[PDB]
């Protein structure tokens, strides 16, 4: 369990780093959301198996209930910004500096 | 919280499995209930400031049935000082710990 | 839209602060602060050209990093102590990645770049609903845990958040952008007393709402979104220009207007506890303010602007706007001093 | 009332898998309502036993607590052997 | 007849249950002394 | 056995580890499909079932969908790949060095506290009710349509909801 | 004695694969008005052989656009998945015995279509990614009812577990309570295996080959196996489900072969059916499954939640 | 901090009921309604008390018990029994509804034999009342004494003395 | 341990008819053999270019709905609890509720495919 949660927590860091680092593609950006999402979910879902806390295992599928919401709504923004540059870009976003 | 609405019209949305020591079900304790319940009666009406201080004693038992950082490290000396017994070669393990024991029942 | 996606995503958007505000589990105020997120998406993004489409991308990936770190913090803390909700015993580093979180959520410097920009891409009414519905959820989290928030940190980001609000609002002709750096400079105002007296956070928050409602329901009369834009308020509703005015001096926190009353308070309350020197600096840059909140009274009503000749068609016509609500919290807004000592306590 | 029929008629004939999921679907949420059997649920879930039934001390004072498994007094469960 | 058999499941799983019932004291007295011993030769070893 | 937990956490965090350096999203959603699968192998060995299963199913089905995205808006003429550009492909290699760095240095000065190498294994399962017979991680997931059922209104919510709010966010 | 359980399973069953094939030939042909296959071998019985020898001594393609790691990797996870959906299959007695392994066979048969997606990304062609492209949208299409049929039928099963099955099937098959079920069922598992009329990933009459064109040799064989093993194991699971063969724990070979026999009935049905019927369009495909069986799975679900309570008919836990 | 107490291996020495899983579960449903009173009280001892080490002496009731059930039924019934259980082994989970003809010869033994009725259905899962002459436990967790409450401070309200006392405002 | 064995076992087949299918035939490799296949002609252009999604918002519909699966398949374990009035009624709302997702957007044409 020690060593199994500091694999866990810097596998969320990583993908905090892949988030905040962006490059060109906005979905790559997109799948680190989803590399948190999958960190976050199993941390919790080792946390209730470890304590026999049975009552507290409803919580990681509402996670991956509001990570799907995200995902969905994500993708949606992905079609708009692709609908007008013809790619997912990021540094396209770029309008609003004026 | 901060509008106790839930504790206004009585009702328990997600009052009821806050902590470990909850209601699970088929009645199935979680590991440390007993530490926990203890702790929280300790710390009861006595207020945030006053608990971190008079009840150091429960939770530190409980931080220790939760983490087993002492009970970890304690095993790590015994399997360690055993290790460099066995290397110079003044300690060969009963039988019962090298697999070879009469099993009960 | 159709009026059942109104019902639904609007009931969303009141739900989700409701939630995260009545929630004891911290899991369901995680819950709260997506459903905000979720469904104002769709709000701010409703005109679809591309300034509005760049606003509501930056703002999905700013606030869904920031919900993730804050979930890492629930998270932690249930594997430090088995319970879904912070104690005096939760490890220190677990309160500060909570607190940057819900500050790059709020928009406080130095997490503020999003905020002028999303604001500047967006309608006027999503702007207001943005600049101050949308702040009630993060704070209301934040007030819950004060006895263990680490003062350094929230201090840092107040100052930050005051000098870069005064410095950003210094540079800006455009008006969302004024309103959001205006939004910066005050919630370096409520945070800074955050970890000693949450009540007047509360007080400096709603003079804010109170002050930055009328204030956009002002430019959204004519839809005015530049500086040139407002001065034509002379020859369009010369009736506006006496309270947009002393709105303006009040957002300033001149006195004897109701918006000196919070920075006064978190002022004599900090040196209660002899935080001497951020106190100073606070008060000594919130003058910056004032400097481009003057500007502004210089060229609505103080000075009248050239005028265009298309203009006297827009004054043969009828308006129907404001409603009963523009007046009500514009004369509570800036006429309620004498009243003090009923707010604060 | 009269036009209804013909809609019925008509969405039956051209469109009967949204006629019968309607119908499905209505159709489960009254049969609990109804039926004389969905008291029983429960009481079997309740009567199916995972955990120990752990004893209660015998102070004096129980007049209606069994003594023996076997005893005339207690839970009985004939009502589901004879269901 | 899926309900006239799963209620004779019912009544099947319930014996069934209740022959665990009839012997989890044989099996809680036994894993006490199973455990007990465990750890009192651990205890004859860190002496040791 | 005893290093089996051990090594799915390894590569787990090398999953997250290539999907931090972003090649295309081709491979992108590769990486957390065998993430995905690793981490619910890590959830089967601690003693869940259902929980596992469900975040393996669940991630199959969001990378089928992010694969369509991928070949209409996020995808270029030369999708990179971790060996495509030298550079990640250092961080790459240099990323595996480090915590094979940051686990021997971190078991250097603690022996117990983070890492217990020496340990490893003997600390996995804590507790267990032997004779028990409800204890499936479904038992527990189940308790949402009965005892809370607030965490279901919720997420059903967010669902409905969801859909409303996509509908409007694609419209023309 | 384990490994020689496997391979009284792997070949046993890869053997029944080929001849599937043979079957398949000389089925369609005789609905077709002809004989198939009977010259290599008596009736045929060794053509099975015979390609599978060739297509292993053809040579292996490695085009100059392709993507090699997956292009490779796509026929490998196929033909492991498709044997691995298999470990658990009771018949009686499986040899994995999985709480969960009606969701082992659903996660299974999920990750396998990756290897459509993979291959056909992998191959840098326009009719590749075609075909690809398809394996997404027939996916999206009977995922969704597909995995709520399965739930509307295990609430009178009482678990995932599907030993369960044999039991709760004693008396009754479930194909009488459940036969709404059992239609949508068994068009989803058509669609699960790219099967006519739903061969819309390969659909030689518009692609050229679909996602596998760019695959020759051994390679394009693996991916053929594949496909056949599934045919078995699909109509296999659905005749353990719906058809619950005759089980005496004192005649296990009885269950076996009352398994078997309506097991390559039902095999034979999906080649009856690719003889007889037009391909349907993939958008069609989408529009069956969301607007016609997903609004009555959903219905069914609710019904067979409440089934189970207003007859008291729970089934049990163990 | 404290040493803690262990049983000597010789205070943990009973006699083992060394016979494999259906064996117990053929003679499960009979052994519940015959050893019924040591079972319960050994139950109640170990939720009282929350302690292996304070039963060791009811635990060891139980094996005594249990051996004697068996020992009846090897001196009357042994090969009705022997029959039941052998036939209850064969099924991967051993369930009764397999031998429910064999189960019936061991049941016409144990009656006219020994007299045995089988508890019917849901008689074993009671909760019964056993009475005992052991002590009840008052500190079953060790636990200390609950900090005191904060005092409460006694009075009827009063008007603010002078008002809100803010700054210049005099009401 | 056996379910790791099984599949190692299948994995090891694979790949080792995958080996015998590249190193067995003989291979004559030219650039003329190894292009891509387009019919007869030579390709127009690569196919990596974007491929436009005309099913995209039921893509993203099928995400919404395959998280609602999730929250459907507890209902085995749910039909276990003394409380069945409530795990009846959370189960209608649920699947109601998924209903009326799917009729509004099957009413706004959202099950259509863009043009
Ligand atoms: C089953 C196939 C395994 C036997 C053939 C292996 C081919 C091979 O690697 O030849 C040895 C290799 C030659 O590989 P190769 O290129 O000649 O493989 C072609 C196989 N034949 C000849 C049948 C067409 O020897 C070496 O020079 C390197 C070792
Ligand atoms: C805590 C609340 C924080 C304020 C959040 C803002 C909520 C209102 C959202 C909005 O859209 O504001 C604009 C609203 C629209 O009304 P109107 O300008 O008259 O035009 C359409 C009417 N026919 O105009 C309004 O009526 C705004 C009234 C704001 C009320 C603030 C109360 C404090
Ligand atoms: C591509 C490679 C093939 C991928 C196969 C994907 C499908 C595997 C799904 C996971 C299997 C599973 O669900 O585990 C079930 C089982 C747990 O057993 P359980 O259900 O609790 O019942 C008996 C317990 N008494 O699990 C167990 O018994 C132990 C865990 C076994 C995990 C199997 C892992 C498959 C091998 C992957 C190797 C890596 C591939 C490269
Ligand atoms: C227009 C151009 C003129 C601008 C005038 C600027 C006014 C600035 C006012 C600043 C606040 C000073 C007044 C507040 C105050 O302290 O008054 C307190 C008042 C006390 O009541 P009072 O009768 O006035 O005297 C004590 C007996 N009760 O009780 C009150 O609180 C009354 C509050 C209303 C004050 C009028
Ligand atoms: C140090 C070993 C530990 C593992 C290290 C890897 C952790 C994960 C980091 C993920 C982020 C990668 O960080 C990367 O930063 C580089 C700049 O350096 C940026 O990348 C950008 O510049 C680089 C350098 O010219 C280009 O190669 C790249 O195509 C471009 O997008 C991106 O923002 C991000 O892709
Ligand atoms: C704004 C909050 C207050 C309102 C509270 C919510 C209740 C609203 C009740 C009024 C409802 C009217 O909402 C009704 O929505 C439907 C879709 O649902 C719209 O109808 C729409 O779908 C139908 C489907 O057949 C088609 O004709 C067409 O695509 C479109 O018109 C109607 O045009 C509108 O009349
Ligand atoms: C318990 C539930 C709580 C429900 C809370 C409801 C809060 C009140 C929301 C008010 C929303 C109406 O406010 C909003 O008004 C503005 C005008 O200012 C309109 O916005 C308008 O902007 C410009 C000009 O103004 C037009 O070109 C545009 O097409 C139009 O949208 C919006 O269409 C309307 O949505
Ligand atoms: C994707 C890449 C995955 C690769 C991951 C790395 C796999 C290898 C696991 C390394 C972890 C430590 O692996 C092994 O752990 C054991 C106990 O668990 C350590 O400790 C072992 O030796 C020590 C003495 O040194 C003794 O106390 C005892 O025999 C045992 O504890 C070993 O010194 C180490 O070799
Ligand atoms: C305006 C937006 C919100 C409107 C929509 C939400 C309405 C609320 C619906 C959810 C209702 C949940 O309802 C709430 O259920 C919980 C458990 O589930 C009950 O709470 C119960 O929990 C457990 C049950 O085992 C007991 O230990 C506890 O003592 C008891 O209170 C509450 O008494 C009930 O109020
Ligand atoms: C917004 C979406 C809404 C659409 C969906 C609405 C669904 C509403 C479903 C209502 C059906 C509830 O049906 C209700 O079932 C419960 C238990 O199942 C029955 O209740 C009965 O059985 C239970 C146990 O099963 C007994 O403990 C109880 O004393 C008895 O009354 C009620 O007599 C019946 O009325």
């Amino acid at each position: 369990m020690p060593s199994t949660f500091f694999n866990l927590t810097m596998a969320f860091s990583l993908s905090l780093l892949g988030t905040l680092m962006f490059r060109s593609h906005l979905m790559s950006t997109l799948l680190c959301l989803e590399g948190m999402v999958l960190s976050l979910f199993i941390m919790t879902s080792v946390t209730s198996l470890n304590s026999n806390s049975m009552s507290s295992m409803p919580i990681p599928i509402t996670i991956l209930v509001f990570a799907a919401c995200e995902a969905a709504v994500g993708l949606a923004l992905l079609v708009k910004v692709s609908n007008t540059y013809g790619t997912d870009y990021v540094q396209n976003l770029n309008l609003l500096q004026c | 919280p901060f509008l106790d609405i839930q504790k206004k019209l009585g009702i328990s949305l997600d009052r009821h499995f806050m902590f470990l020591s909850a209601e699970q079900p088929y009645k199935n304790a979680a590991r440390c209930h007993a530490f926990e319940k203890e702790w929280i009666e300790c710390a009861h009406g006595i207020g945030g400031t006053r608990a971190k201080k008079e009840c150091k004693i429960e939770f530190d038992d409980f931080e220790e049935c939760l983490l087993r950082y002492k009970t970890m490290r304690r095993m790590h000396d015994i399997k360690k000082q055993r290790e460099k017994l066995m290397k110079e070669g003044k300690y060969t393990p009963p039988p019962h710990h090298s697999g070879r024991e009469e099993p009960r029942p | 839209m159709n009026p059942i996606t109104l019902a639904i995503i609007y009931f969303t958007i009141f739900l989700g602060p409701v939630i995260t505000m009545s929630s004891t589990n911290l899991m369901l105020m995680w819950v709260g602060l997506e459903f905000s997120l979720l469904a104002i998406i769709p709000m701010l993004i409703n005109k679809k050209n591309p300034r509005s489409t760049e606003a509501a991308t930056k703002y999905f990936v700013t606030q869904a990093t920031a919900s993730m770190i804050i979930l890492l913090a629930i998270v932690l803390n249930y594997k430090q102590l088995g319970t879904w909700m912070f104690q005096q015993q939760t490890n220190g580093l677990i309160l500060n990645m909570t607190l940057m979180a819900l500050s790059m959520k709020l928009g406080l410097a130095p997490f503020h770049f999003w905020l002028p920009e999303v604001t500047q891409g967006i309608p006027l009414h999503m702007g207001l609903i943005l600049l101050t519905w949308q702040k009630i959820a993060p704070l209301s989290i934040l007030i819950q845990i004060y006895p263990l928030l680490n003062s350094t940190i929230i201090l840092m980001l107040a100052i930050t958040s005051i000098f870069m609000g005064a410095w950003g609002g210094l540079n800006q002709t455009q008006m969302r952008k004024i309103m959001a750096y205006s939004s910066i400079a005050h919630m370096g105002w409520m945070l800074a007393i955050l970890p000693y007296n949450p009540s007047l956070t509360l007080l400096n928050l709603m003079i804010y709402i109170i002050l930055t409602a009328p204030m956009f329901m002002a430019l959204m009369l004519n839809n005015s979104m530049t500086i040139n834009s407002i001065s034509l308020l002379w020859n369009k509703t010369p009736a506006m220009l006496t309270m947009i005015s002393l709105m303006l001096l009040s957002l300033g926190g001149l006195p004897p207007l109701t918006g000196f009353l919070p920075k006064w308070i978190i002022i004599t309350e900090l040196m209660k506890n002899n935080c001497l020197i951020m106190a100073t600096l606070m008060a000594m840059m919130a003058l910056l303010n004032l400097f481009f909140y003057t500007r502004l009274i210089y060229s609505t009503s103080l000075t009248m602007f050239p005028t265009n000749n298309n203009s006297k068609m827009m004054t043969h016509q009828t308006k129907t706007k404001p409603n009963l609500m523009f007046s009500t919290l514009a004369i509570m807004s800036t006429m309620t001093l004498p009243l003090a000592p009923q707010l604060i306590t | 009332a009269g036009r209804i029929s013909a809609f019925l008629k008509n969405a039956w004939a051209k469109e009967p898998v949204l006629v019968v999921s309607f119908s499905v679907w209505g159709l489960a949420i009254i049969m609990p309502m109804i039926s004389p059997y969905t008291k029983y649920a429960s009481m079997i879930n309740k009567a199916t036993p995972y955990n120990y039934p752990v004893p209660v001390r015998d102070d004096g004072n129980m007049p209606d607590v069994p003594s023996h498994p076997q005893d005339p007094l207690g839970p009985s469960l004939d009502w589901l052997k004879n269901l | 007849r899926m309900m006239r058999w799963n209620q004779e499941r019912r009544r099947l799983l319930i014996e069934d249950l209740e022959a665990r019932i009839a012997l989890m004291p044989l099996f809680q007295a036994e894993k006490d002394r199973r455990t007990l011993q465990i750890l009192r030769e651990n205890l004859e070893e860190e002496a040791i | 056995m005893n290093n089996y937990i051990f090594v799915l956490s390894s590569l787990f965090l090398v999953g997250c580890l290539g999907l931090a350096l972003k090649p295309s999203p081709i491979y992108g959603g590769l990486g957390l499909i065998v993430s995905g699968f690793v981490g619910c192998l890590m959830v089967l060995g601690f003693g869940g079932s259902f929980l596992g299963l469900m975040v393996f199913l669940i991630y199959l089905g969001g990378m089928l969908v992010v694969f369509g995205y991928t070949t209409a808006m996020a995808t270029e003429e030369y999708p990179e790949t971790w060996g495509s550009n030298w550079l990640i492909l250092g961080f790459l290699v240099l990323g595996v060095i480090m915590e094979v760095f940051l686990i021997c240095v971190l078991n250097y000065y603690d022996e117990v506290g983070v890492i217990n190498l020496d340990g490893l294994g003997d600390w996995l399962m804590y507790e267990v009710d032997d004779v028990g017979v409800m204890l499936e991680g479904g038992i527990g997931v189940a308790a949402m349509y009965s005892c809370a059922t607030w965490m279901m209104v919720v997420a059903g919510w967010s669902l409905f909801a969801g859909i409303f709010i996509i509908i409007e966010i694609t419209r023309d | 004695m384990f490994f020689i359980n496997i391979l009284t399973l792997l070949v046993p069953i890869l053997i029944a694969m080929a001849f599937l094939t043979l079957v398949e030939r000389k089925i369609l042909g005789y609905m077709q008005l002809r004989k198939g296959p009977n010259i290599v071998g008596p009736y045929g019985i060794l053509q099975p052989f015979a390609d599978a020898m060739k297509l292993f001594m053809k040579e292996p393609m490695r085009p100059l656009t392709t993507s090699m790691s997956l292009f490779i990797i796509a026929p490998t996870l196929s033909l492991t998945l498709a044997l691995s959906l298999w470990v658990p299959l009771p018949m009686p007695h499986p040899l994995i015995n999985l709480n969960l392994g009606i969701l082992f066979i659903l996660a299974t048969s999920s990750l396998s279509v990756y290897s459509i997606l993979w291959s056909g990304w992998a191959s840098n062609s326009k009719y590749s990614l075609f075909g690809a492209l398809r394996a997404v949208a027939q996916t999206i299409s009977y995922e969704v009812t597909m995995a709520i049929i399965l739930l509307s039928v295990l609430l009178m099963n009482g678990s995932y577990s599907l030993q369960t099955l044999i039991t709760t099937q004693e008396h009754m098959w479930l194909l009488l309570p459940a036969w709404p079920m059992a239609m949508m069922w068994f068009i989803s598992t058509l669609a699960e295996t790219n099967r006519a009329p739903f061969d819309l990933t390969e659909g030689e009459s518009e692609l050229v080959s679909g996602f596998n064109v760019e695959y020759a040799a051994g390679p394009f064989a693996l991916f053929f196996m594949a496909e056949y093993t599934n045919i078995i194991l699909m109509n296999a699971l659905t005749t353990i489900i719906f058809l619950g063969p005759l089980y005496y724990i004192n005649l296990p070979e009885l269950y076996s072969t009352n398994f078997m026999m309506e097991a390559l009935l039902l095999s034979s049905t999906f080649l009856w059916i690719r003889a007889s019927y037009p391909r349907f369009r993939y958008d069609q495909l989408m529009h069956l499954l969301w607007k016609n069986f997903l609004p009555l799975t959903l219905a069914l679900c609710m019904w067979h939640i409440s089934l189970p309570i207003f007859t008291a008919g729970v089934p049990p836990y163990m | 901090p404290g040493i803690v107490e262990l049983p000597t291996l010789e205070e943990l020495k009973v006699e083992e009921v060394k016979v494999s899983s259906a064996v117990l579960k053929a003679a499960a449903h009979h052994y519940g309604a015959q050893c019924d009173k040591t079972n319960k009280e050994f139950m109640l001892c170990r939720w009282e008390e929350k302690d292996p080490r304070r039963c060791l002496k009811e635990g060891k009731l139980v094996n005594g018990c249990a051996l004697n059930f068996f020992r009846q039924i090897k001196s009357h019934c042994a090969e009705p029994f022997t029959e039941y259980w052998t036939c209850l082994d064969y099924s991967n989970m051993q369930l009764f509804r397999h031998c429910r003809q064999q189960q019936a010869k061991f049941d016409q033994c144990v009656l006219d034999k020994l007299g045995w009725v089988r508890p019917d259905l849901g008689q074993l899962s009671k909760v019964t009342k056993v009475k005992t002459d052991r002590p009840l436990p008052e500190n079953p967790y060790h636990s200390r004494a609950r900090p005191e409450p904060n005092p409460v401070i006694e009075g009827d309200l009063k008007p603010a003395k002078h008002g809100t006392r803010f700054f210049f405002w005099t009401v | 341990m056996n379910l790791y064995t099984v599949i190692f076992i299948n994995i090891l087949l694979s790949l080792t008819l995958i080996l015998v299918a590249f190193w067995l035939p003989q291979m004559n490799l030219y650039s003329e053999k190894a292009n891509p296949y387009e019919c007869g002609f030579d390709p127009t252009s690569s196919a990596r270019l974007p491929f436009s999604m005309k099913f995209f918002l039921v893509a993203i519909t099928f995400l919404l709905f395959d998280l609602e699966i999730a929250l459907l398949l507890p209902l085995p374990w749910a039909i276990q609890t003394i409380k069945t009035s409530t795990m009846m009624i959370m189960a209608f709302i649920l699947v109601t509720i998924l209903s009326l997702g799917l009729a509004y957007e099957w009413t706004q044409k959202g099950l259509e495919w863009t043009e």
